[PDB]
């Protein structure tokens, strides 16, 4: 059971032969991140969405291996959803907190998801950041992925206590601005979502956004049938 | 009658708090041929009157040897017999391996103790239905350990146990006073046992094949004598 | 015993060997018989292996 | 050798495009196709696999498997082996039944989800092909522009096939 | 030991007794009851409670199973309870797991089905004492109603009802069902039928209802994804129930 | 038949071994009183101690599960010390895996579960006991929750427990600042159900309050009964 | 004292094994026939017949049954199984003691142990071992007890069958033909038709329901 | 009083270490084909070179259990884990269910795994042994 | 009804009145055994029994558990014999664990759960034996009687066994008359008894806290009183 | 001697199994029909009311694979589960031997998987009943039958339930192996008709299925309708 | 019970709680020498084929 190690001395033998923000402010938290995604130096996918929901009113971004980081982002999206079920309470992001980070020790770095959570709960606002290896700290503003020293910059040089809502997004927004032109990585779109303690979690994706064709016949057909299915 | 409902097992109790299963246990000695135990403050001896099924047959061993330093009487059950052996013979040996050390006589007792009394408490068992004496030597000088397979151990100067063990165990009482001096003499001390089991035998007398006798003392690694060697003290 | 003249007296092995120099004969459930006899067959061979 | 080679897909107007160099690399399960690239062996392996899956889905449901919830069992299944990963790169097309909306989509070794809008290219000459498919493509393609627009990209990679897919007829096709 | 006989068993007659039990345990659970409309699924029961003490609030005899699904039994509530909470989990595991989606209520309901058929194989428990009403929407099957039994036998029903007034209430359903309901019309139907096999006092503390219909993005919790699906699942409020009962 | 031995059901649909594990609960005499306030809880129980060589001391069947949570068990006090770990044990597991204090109806939802699965495991017997957990939980606030034998639990205004629980509860619905006066308000109401007059030792008395749950000692009992005896 | 493996009758019986042989006293009946050459073996309108109770076990060797078919089955399945698990870990085809041997064995595990019922189901093992030409048959037993036999019958008539044989067989003057021993086979089954003849080196042939025998015997 | 599983490697091994698959002919020797692994290709010396996650993954359940039954016993003495585990091995002996892969309604329960998804609950992963008679035997150890 | 036919025949039924008969009948089991008493006083606690070829000095019935606490049990000698050593199990791994004497409140909840936990399961049976334990403490001295049914509490006095009517009807009017020191309480124990003699005490003033035997003069003493 | 399923009693004969079989002639009639040209299946819906969903309670029939289908009387819970079990192994084989499975292997392993379980005691028989059609390229078209016992019998036609004896005579007299298979959907719901225990033969009382031609059909209650005015029921 | 509750109740340092290390040291009994197949000891290491190469 579980995940499967059934190839690994197959594999062995054969291989022988973004930037995300959080920032909190005097009501919410607010979390944002680019839309590029790349494999290696090609860009797999603009407009990708980075921004995943553990619960209603509790977000994630993530960086390292992407598979790894919506894998467990789900798993513990459910495993949220299911006790929020069993307590018919609303969740904390503390709880999130917690069993992301034993699921993340369990592994002990081998799942390769570093991740920035937030949330607000009936506690007030949280915003998190998790490492592969199950570390957390807590923070007011955070930042991650390859764009996360220009994010951080920006951030510590415009960051103020008791942000408004519409200048927390305004900062956030600046960050991601910042990681999309320093960093090669970050790139397209921004997506933002914000959390208010007393509201709705508003997500806003891209909420910025910074003929060749052939004529009919140009290919020679060999031979053509017809597939049904 | 009633008992016939509240002992089908060693798990009900019956309304007056009998446990009958247990008691039918220790009966079950009483089945046992008679063996004697005494010992003085040097030297402890066993000595049994072994039985044979028929006058084709050996005689069973009856007295064995946990080491050097103690030893053990049967009466009862054969195979729990075999089973209390071989455990108060394990315990004797990883004791000797681990620290080097003689097993003290009570401490081996205690452990039988121990492992008795698991049966008469978990369903799926039985009691063990069979009587140990223990004797051995150590720093604490002669030891004399009686087995009861309900889990109860005491250390006498002497008993007898088996089917009409009460005969030895009653001249026992009525002498105690003199062999518990006999130190230093032991050949005195194997004739007072022979004599004390020279009581209790009926319609049989003692007889090199079917007496069997053991000793062991400061100066006397357990030793067993059966056979010709039984003719010195008949 | 033989149930019935159909019965290959030639097969119903009463008598076996355990050892070179010792040998066994069963009566009662045969099947308990079988078993007793590969057990003591291996406890056998085994103080052999082990003790020459 | 059979294994690797190159899987794209493209999308164009209430259609969709998947083809390869070609053994065969791209698989149908109903009205959703699956292109994998890699060890040969590891695509029969995931073939077989999703045959049972998608069987025991089509028996439980009384229902064809539509072109998302087969892309997120592939993503699922692939994570799976999240340790000795199959060597693959698979590659989804459908339209869904009920919505016709054309679907595309395409996953690294553990199940990673591209579900790029406009084109998936996989395996092989990846990074010439996506030169290609960035040139040539363009939104809104007729099919036979659509067919014009995948088979000149797929020559232009580096003996191929060509499906064709609405929602109610597949037309498979093969080029030099 | 290793083993332990199963508790369940066929009497001379062909008849699983413990099952046969089980249902007997269910004709004595208080009424409950569901029906299909064109446009939605009504499910309601009566909250029985043991002192006036008790916090109704917390009777939660109708439970999410998942946003498009809900359940409703009559019986032993513990065992209901256990069920509950199992068929949550499966849910996720068997399926949101694999498939990204909340399973439909056909295979919900089989797999509930499932796990209380095995109940009633195993040595170790008795079968659980409850049936299930088990109302959901799903994207293909659309609205659908299942009742599952102790047995873990399952059948669709257009309404049901289950409980002392099982039989009544089914035919005051059977006379007044029809193929043209609305959602409206179907809970003015349910409320007139619970009305007619409650004990007691009636009123909207005394009863709960919850509907499937259309989705509710008010109860979503978040916006701008405008491809989500708010819950269909919605349990009405007292407050709405009493203003059901004043017409 | 079988049914008498082990929680199978009977033809009547009846789980026999399940109501005499509700019988079980009433062995003891004691009987016991929760209430709520605006921001505390409070449980009266009886504390009979006739046996003079009995140390009243130690004769307590109110237990502190946690730093919020405690609960009065009715029944024998070997199966409420069992309870009593049970639940402590599942307090500090739900701490430790979720991050926050269980609720008290979270604690109560566990050992409901638990006792069902005593209820429906052959070889399990029911416990034999009655909770009632009384907690001030930081959602709710003060409340009530009760946990039978059979696995049933429901939130309630207030409880009664006990062979006479009948009188107390109807003496509370003909009744329906500082968690002192509602401990004098469930006294005085214990005591015009009951018609004892208590001594300082025939009662104890535990408080959840916003921030703990304590247990009154001995003086404590005394001064709010003299408090009483004021009016 | 009837009620489990475990209980012995206070006479010694195991109660329990008598009533699965009792069990198999109701199946239907199989014959078997040693001859010096071979071994012969024998036992509603809408049934579909393309879809005979006598089951190759290995080349060499076959087994046929009586008693209930699923738990026939399942042994022929499992001795079929350590046929070849013995083909594989050693090169020699099983012997045909061995392969009653394994049988007798798993009926008896079967029985050792309360929780679990025994096969009521008695076989008759009838096969060559390889490079070899005596011809062995056997029987099998719910108690997992198994005998050596010129010519055994098992199943609702055995009884007769047996008493039969008793006197037609003759131990030291043996059918010494394929024929001789099919007409034995199927004038005892005549006494209450299917064949099957083994041969050594692994040649076995279901007897074509050739009706000429019964004709012959009934002329006879 | 562990964390991370440190007993997680066999010391002692042998061709008869692995009991229910030995060969009937030779009871020394594995049997192949009933281990239906691909013959004795699988040979036991090829137990070498595993991910050195593997070995701590599968038992970290098992880790964290006697971890917190030490941690009872240590608090509040023997009775606790003695209860404990006889309520476990009641509910392990008593669901017998050879055709079910999945886990038992009150082990879940028991475990406090009610509201807990795990991946070797998402993903709980044959011509010889299959059979519901091989269970039956492995159960009763016939 | 005594006997409760039909509900006795099995451990862990409830009969219809919620009773355990086989619990009732291991207190009747308890009523079968030496007669045995134990007396708290101001300052400790003392213990007391009522009781040839015995080896004498290894013929001992009150059972030191702990140095700390002291422990004396009458029923089943085996059941007996196994609590004791499960409590003295219990005490070593506690003093191994915080470094101190196990609280006696804390040894005897304990001993509570492991007696307890008999009483779940059809598999095995309530131990026969009632157990009078206690011993000087960090809070004082306590004195607890453990019930074969898992019931346990403080005690100012306690007797078991066939004469434990009329050993906890003198108790009591001791217990009426002082509403004692280590010698008196001793004097008591030993006259409550003999209404041959063995005694223990454990007191900070005359046993520096540790449990001893009450052995030569002073037991001669108390025989004289007695 | 009935208590458990793994006592023999002093006749040899398993009580519990017996019971096991008398379940089913509870269980309203199913029946099947080879033909030369495909097979027929028919059940009746002995449990029906107008509040079921007749349109969607498929509820005997069960398709286990392509060319193969189920017939189910008996305990439904059972049923289903023994289906999932088939459909499974029938996905396995495809998987190791990319054919689809033979009908016996199918029929054999669900018939191993049935007596198995009147085997250990902690264990009950499953108390249904299957008939199974299909058609594999070894033996064509093959119809078979299993019982609680798990044993197996193959038929040209079958009947199980309530009223077994009763169709299996009027197959038996009415049944001609060259008949086609419009003639055996007639066969079949005339027997049926003459065998039900209602009043009339409503079409929402059936179910039918038929495997022919490889292709296999599930009929919705309308073409139900149709071909039982067709054949003028 | 019993037996769950004594495995609960020095030998663990020195690895005697282990069955086949009893038996290896003679223990329990010779059963070393009761056994076809002996077991041989591997080095219980990541690598034990490279403890051995490295003899």
């Amino acid at each position: 059971a579980g995940l499967s190690f059934d190839n690994y001395q197959r594999n062995n033998f054969l291989a022988e032969n973004t930037t995300i923000v959080g920032v909190k402010f005097n009501n919410g938290v607010v979390i944002a991140a680019d839309t590029r995604s790349t494999q290696g130096p090609i860009v797999a996918d603009k407009n990708c969405a980075k921004l995943h929901r553990i619960s209603p009113k509790i977000w994630c971004a993530g960086a390292g291996t992407a598979a790894d980081t919506e894998a467990v982002t789900q798993l513990i999206g459910s495993n949220i959803e299911l006790h929020s079920l069993y307590t018919s309470r609303e969740p904390r992001v503390v709880s999130a907190l917690q069993m992301l980070k034993q699921h993340l020790f369990k592994y002990q770095g081998h799942i390769g998801a570093y991740l920035i959570v937030a949330g607000v709960d009936p506690t007030g606002s949280h915003l998190f950041s998790i490492h592969a290896h199950g570390s957390t700290d807590v923070g007011y503003y955070l930042s991650l992925g390859s764009g996360s020293l220009a994010a951080m910059a920006v951030l510590e040089s415009h960051w103020k206590q008791d942000l408004t809502k519409e200048e927390a997004i305004k900062l956030a927004s600046d960050a991601i601005q910042a990681g999309i032109w320093n960093d090669l990585g970050s790139g397209s779109n921004v997506d933002v979502c914000v959390m208010e303690i007393g509201k709705d979690a508003e997500y806003l994706r891209n909420y910025l956004t910074p003929s060749y064709k052939f004529p009919r016949g140009t290919t020679a057909v060999l031979k053509e049938s017809i597939v049904n299915i | 009658m009633f008992r016939n409902n509240y002992d089908g097992d060693t798990v009900t109790f019956s309304p007056t708090g009998r446990l009958f299963q247990v008691e039918y246990a220790l009966e079950a000695i009483k089945q046992g041929s008679v063996t004697v135990g005494l010992r003085s403050n040097t030297h402890a001896v066993l000595v049994a009157l072994k039985r044979n099924a028929d006058e084709l047959s050996s005689y069973q061993k009856k007295i064995i040897k946990c080491d050097e330093h103690m030893g053990l009487s049967l009466a009862g059950l054969a195979p729990d017999a075999r089973v209390l052996s071989n455990y108060l013979r394990q315990q004797c040996n990883y004791s000797s391996l681990v620290f080097n050390r003689k097993l003290a006589v009570e401490r081996a007792g205690h452990l039988l103790c121990d492992k008795a009394q698991k049966n008469t408490q978990s369903y799926g068992g039985r009691p063990y239905g069979v009587g140990l004496l223990i004797i051995g030597y150590d720093k604490s000088g002669a030891h004399l350990l009686e087995f009861q397979p309900s889990g109860n151990v005491t250390e006498l100067y002497g008993t007898a146990i088996g089917a009409r063990s009460q005969g030895a165990k009653t001249y026992l009482e009525r002498t105690l006073d003199t062999f518990i001096k006999i130190d230093g003499n032991p050949d005195e001390l194997i004739k007072a046992g022979v004599e004390a089991i020279s009581q209790s035998l009926r319609d049989e007398s003692l007889t090199v094949d079917n007496l069997s006798i053991a000793i062991v003392g400061k100066d006397t690694p357990f030793t067993i004598y059966d056979g010709e060697a039984v003719a010195k003290y008949i | 015993r033989a149930t019935s003249p159909l019965l290959e007296s030639d097969s119903i092995e009463k008598i076996v060997e355990i050892d070179r120099h010792i040998g066994c004969a069963m009566s009662g459930l045969t099947a308990d018989a079988r078993s007793m006899i590969e057990h003591a067959r291996t406890a056998a061979v085994t103080h052999n292996l082990y003790y020459d | 050798s059979i294994n690797g080679g190159i899987v794209v897909a493209m999308t164009g107007k209430d259609c969709v495009a998947i083809a390869c160099d070609l053994f065969e690399k791209i698989f149908h399960y109903g009205h959703v196709f699956l292109g994998i690239t890699g060890l040969a062996t590891d695509v029969t392996t995931l073939n077989e696999m999703f045959r049972y899956k998608t069987n025991l889905y089509k028996l439980k449901e009384e229902r064809a498997i539509e072109p998302e919830t087969f892309t997120q069992l592939v993503s699922s299944s692939l994570y799976e082996r999240r340790f000795g990963p199959y060597f693959v790169g698979p590659v989804v097309a459908g339209i869904n039944s009920k919505s016709g909306k054309p679907f595309i989509a395409g996953f690294d070794l553990i199940g990673c989800i591209d579900e790029a809008k406009d084109f998936i290219v996989s395996g092989t000459a990846s990074d010439q092909l996506f030169g290609m498919c960035e040139s040539l493509y363009e939104p809104n393609l007729e099919p036979e522009d659509l067919f014009e627009t995948i088979s000149q990209a797929l020559l232009n990679a580096a003996g191929a096939v060509v499906y064709i897919i609405k929602k109610d007829e597949v037309v498979k096709r093969y080029l030099k | 030991d290793r083993y332990s006989f199963s508790l369940t068993t066929f009497s001379p007659s062909g008849k699983l007794g413990q099952i046969d039990y089980a249902l007997t345990a269910v004709k004595q659970g208080v009424t409950s009851l569901g029906i299909k409309a064109t446009n939605g699924v009504v499910i309601a029961t009566e909250k029985k409670s043991s002192s006036p003490l008790a916090m109704s609030e917390t009777l939660s005899k109708v439970s999410l199973l998942t946003p498009d699904i809900g359940a409703v039994y009559s019986g032993m509530g513990p065992d209901y309870r256990v069920l509950v909470d199992k068929s949550r989990k499966v849910a996720h595991t068997s399926y949101k797991r694999i498939y990204g989606e909340y399973p439909p209520t056909k295979l919900l309901v089989s797999e509930v089905a499932k796990i209380m058929q095995e109940a009633t194989q195993s040595g170790g428990v008795r079968p659980f004492g409850v049936s299930l009403l088990i109302a959901g929407h799903d994207e293909f099957n659309g609205f659908s109603l299942y009742q599952v039994d102790p047995s873990g036998s399952y059948f669709p029903w257009k309404a049901t009802a289950i409980g002392k007034g099982s039989v009544a209430a089914k035919t005051f359903l059977e006379k007044r069902w029809n193929d043209e309901l609305e959602l409206e019309d179907a809970i003015h139907i349910a409320l007139l039928t619970l009305k007619e096999s409650v004990e007691g006092e009636f009123n909207g503390d005394t009863i709960e209802l919850a509907i499937i219909g259309d989705e509710n993005p008010d109860l979503l919790g978040y916006t701008g994804i405008p491809t989500d699906k708010g819950p269909r699942f919605r349990k009405l409020t007292s407050q709405e129930i009493n203003d059901r009962l004043e017409a | 038949g079988y049914d008498r031995h082990i929680t199978i059901f009977s033809p009547e649909g009846r789980l026999y071994q399940v109501e005499y594990a509700f019988k079980a609960t009433n062995q003891t005499n004691i009987n016991s009183l929760a209430v709520r306030g605006k921001d505390c809880t409070v449980v009266i129980s009886q504390k009979k101690v006739p046996d003079k060589l009995l140390d009243p001391t130690t004769v307590s069947y109110i237990f502190c599960i946690s730093r919020t949570i405690g609960m009065v068990v009715n029944g024998p006090i070997p199966d409420a010390r069992n309870a009593a770990l049970r639940a402590k044990a599942e307090a500090a597991e739900f701490r430790y895996k979720y991050g926050y204090d269980m609720p008290c109806d979270v604690l109560a939802k566990r050992m409901a579960n638990l006792s069902q699965i005593y209820t429906q495991r052959a070889y399990m017997r029911p416990l034999g006991v009655i909770l009632t957990f009384v907690s001030v939980d930081e959602e709710l606030g003060p409340s009530i929750y009760k946990t039978d034998p059979a696995g049933y639990y429901v939130g309630y205004k207030a409880t009664a427990t006990g062979p006479k629980q009948q009188e107390i509860t109807t003496n509370l619905e003909n009744h329906f600042e500082s968690w002192e006066k509602v401990v004098e308000f469930a006294i005085t109401h214990m005591i015009d159900a009951l018609g004892t007059e208590f001594s300082k030792n025939d009662l104890e008395v535990g408080v959840a309050t916003k921030d703990k749950f304590f247990t009154l000692s001995a003086e404590n009992i005394e001064e709010r009964l003299v408090a009483i005896a004021e009016q | 004292y009837d009620r489990a493996l475990s209980i012995f009758s206070p006479d010694g019986h195991i109660f329990q094994v008598e009533y699965a042989l009792e069990a198999v006293k109701r199946g239907t009946c199989a014959v078997g026939v040693k001859g010096k050459n071979c071994v012969v073996l024998g036992c509603l309108k809408l049934q579909d017949t393309r879809i005979s109770k006598v089951s190759k076990i290995d080349s060499h060797v076959v087994l046929s049954f009586s008693g209930l078919n699923a738990d026939s089955r399942i042994l022929i399945e499992k001795a079929r199984v350590e046929a070849q698990s013995h083909r594989l870990t050693l090169e020699d085809p099983v012997t045909v003691e061995y392969l009653t041997r394994y049988v007798a064995g798993v009926q008896q595990r079967y029985t050792q142990s309360g929780g679990v019922r025994p096969f009521g189901v008695s076989t008759l093992i009838a096969g060559f071992d390889p490079r070899d030409d005596e011809p062995k048959l056997y029987q099998t037993e719910p108690s997992g007890i198994y005998s050596s036999w010129s010519a055994q019958t098992i199943g609702r008539n055995s009884k007769t069958v047996r008493e039969f044989l008793e006197k037609n067989y003759d131990r030291k003057e043996p059918p010494a033909t394929v024929e001789e021993c099919v007409k034995l086979t199927v004038r005892s089954l005549l006494e209450v038709i299917e064949i099957t003849v083994v041969k050594p080196d692994s040649d076995i042939v279901a007897l074509s329901s050739e009706e000429i025998n019964q004709y012959v015997t009934q002329i006879e | 009083m562990n964390i991370v599983p440190q007993d997680t490697f066999k010391s002692q091994v042998s061709t008869d270490q692995d009991k229910s698959v030995l060969s009937s002919a030779v009871p020394s020797l594995p049997d192949t084909l009933r281990q239906q692994e691909g013959g004795a290709v699988p040979l036991s010396t090829q137990l070498n070179d595993r991910h050195p996650l593997e070995s701590t993954l599968k038992n970290w359940e098992t880790t964290q259990r006697q971890r917190q039954m030490e941690q009872y016993r240590q608090i509040f003495g023997i009775a606790e884990p003695m209860k404990r585990t006889m309520e476990m091995e009641i509910v392990n002996r008593t669901d017998f269910n050879p055709l079910s892969t999945n886990g038992s309604i009150h082990r879940d329960i028991l475990l406090n795994k009610e509201c807990s998804i795990d991946w070797e609950d998402v993903y709980p992963g044959t011509m010889v042994g299959d059979d519901v008679h091989s269970k039956i035997e492995k159960q009763l150890g016939i | 009804t005594s006997i409760g036919t039909g509900y006795d025949l099995s451990n862990s039924v409830f009969s219809p009145d919620g009773r355990n008969f086989q619990v009732e009948y291991a207190v009747k089991a308890v009523e079968n055994g030496t007669t045995s008493i134990g007396i708290k006083c101001n300052d400790g606690v003392v213990f007391a029994v009522e009781k040839k070829l015995l080896v004498p000095q290894k013929n001992v019935k009150i059972q030191v558990v702990d140095r700390h606490i002291g422990c004396v049990y009458s029923g089943l000698i085996p059941d007996g014999r196994h609590l004791v050593n499960r409590g003295r199990e219990e005490a070593a791994s506690f003093k191994k664990l915080y470094k101190t004497p196990i609280p006696i409140p804390a040894f005897a909840d304990r001993l509570g759960q492991y007696v307890q936990a008999h009483t779940l399961y059809n598999s095995v049976r309530p131990f026969g034996v009632s157990t009078i334990f206690g011993g000087v403490d960090k809070n004082g001295a306590h004195l607890y009687m453990l019930e074969p049914s898992g019931s346990y509490w403080g005690y100012k006095g306690a007797a078991t066994g066939k004469g434990r009517q009329s050993a906890k009807a003198e108790l009591e009017k001791l217990v009426d008359h002082h509403p004692l020191s280590a010698r008196e309480a001793v004097k008591q124990a030993a006259k409550i008894i003999y209404l041959e003699l063995e005694i223990s005490w454990c007191s900070l003033s005359e046993t520096n806290g540790l449990h001893k035997f009450v052995k030569g003069d002073l037991l001669q003493e108390a025989i004289d009183f007695a | 001697y009935d208590s458990r399923t793994t006592i023999f009693s002093p006749e040899g004969r398993l009580y519990q199994v017996e019971y096991a079989l008398e379940s089913i002639s509870h269980a309203g009639t199913a029946i099947g029909i080879m033909a030369s040209d495909g097979i027929v299946l028919a059940a009746e819906r002995k449990v029906t009311s107008t509040l079921l969903e007749q349109d969607t309670s498929t509820e005997k029939l069960y398709k286990l694979n392509d060319k193969i289908a189920v017939a189910v009387a008996g305990l439904t819970a059972d049923a289903e589960i023994l289906i999932n079990t088939a459909r499974i192994h029938a996905q396995n084989y495809l998987k190791t031997y990319n054919e689809d499975i033979p009908v016996e292997i199918l029929v054999r392993r669900l018939s191993d998987i049935k007596q198995g379980y009147t085997q250990h005691g902690g264990l009950r028989p499953f108390g249904v009943s299957f008939i199974y059609a299909g058609y594999d390229d070894r033996y064509g078209y093959q119809l078979y039958t299993s019982n609680p016992s798990g044993n197996y019998t193959g038929w040209k036609a079958i009947s199980v339930g309530a009223n077994t004896s009763a169709a299996q005579t009027l197959l038996q007299m009415d049944y001609k192996d060259d008949m086609k298979v419009d003639d055996a959907i007639e066969l079949a719901l005339k027997t049926l008709s003459k065998t039900t225990d209602s009043s009339a033969l409503t079409y929402d009382r059936l179910e039918f299925a038929t495997i022919r031609k490889v292709y296999q059909k599930i009929f919705k209650p309308q073409e139900i309708k149709d071909i039982l005015v067709k054949t003028g029921i | 019970m019993q037996a769950i509750a004594d495995s609960f109740s020095l030998v663990k340092e020195l690895q005697y709680d282990n069955e086949q290390n009893l038996e290896s040291d003679f223990v329990t009994g010779a059963s070393q020498f009761q056994r076809l197949a002996p077991s041989l000891t591997v080095p219980p290491i990541a690598s034990p084929q490279q403890f051995l190469r490295a003899h």
